[PDB]
């Protein structure tokens, strides 16, 4: 305990281990990153699918809002404007209509 | 009309969700491009790292044998 407490080639050995650990850590990062990249790409398709359906619904909402708003505008609607409106509303949007 | 006010409320809730998902798509698409660029850097450096290592293996044996 007392004696052990008081107690060129190293750089060649340590450098080849150092460089190979650089290679392996970079290699494992590459493998894991590729898998993660494919996971994010697959997740992106679910985002596109979910947002894509919502974009279609958003257009529907804009149509009823804009058409009734234009109808609310201060001009006398014609009779045909009324009939076509309720035909469109009832036929295209029966659930929202009721 | 009051229905139209309900509709504007529905538009507002919808617009916030839509802007979130649109920016989320951009952030996700950006992370994928960033990762592919990172992959390309590591993949491009993999021969260089392999080249250095092969030289280092030749250097390791040569320098040891010369000193021996």
């Amino acid at each position: 305990y007392d004696s052990f407490s008081m107690k060129l080639i190293h750089n060649l050995n340590l450098l080849v281990d150092l460089t190979e650990e650089g290679i392996r850590r970079s290699n494992q990062q590459l493998i894991s990153l590729k898998d993660q990249t494919t996971a994010l790409e697959y997740d992106l398709q679910q985002v596109q699918k979910s947002l894509g359906t919502e974009e279609q619904e958003a257009q529907h909402i804009k149509d009823v809002y804009e058409l009734i708003d234009g109808f609310s505008s201060n001009r006398s609607p014609s009779m045909e404007e009324c009939q076509e409106l309720f035909r469109r509303l009832r036929s295209e949007f029966p659930h929202e209509y009721e | 009309e009051d229905i139209l006010a309900k509709l504007k409320l529905r538009i507002q809730e919808r617009d916030e969700a839509l802007n979130f998902r649109k920016e989320e798509k951009r952030k996700l698409e950006q992370n994928i491009e960033e990762n592919k660029s990172m992959i390309a850097k590591i993949e491009m450096e993999l021969p260089n790292q392999s080249t250095k290592y092969t030289m280092y293996q030749e250097l390791r044996v040569y320098s040891r044998s010369l000193l021996e």
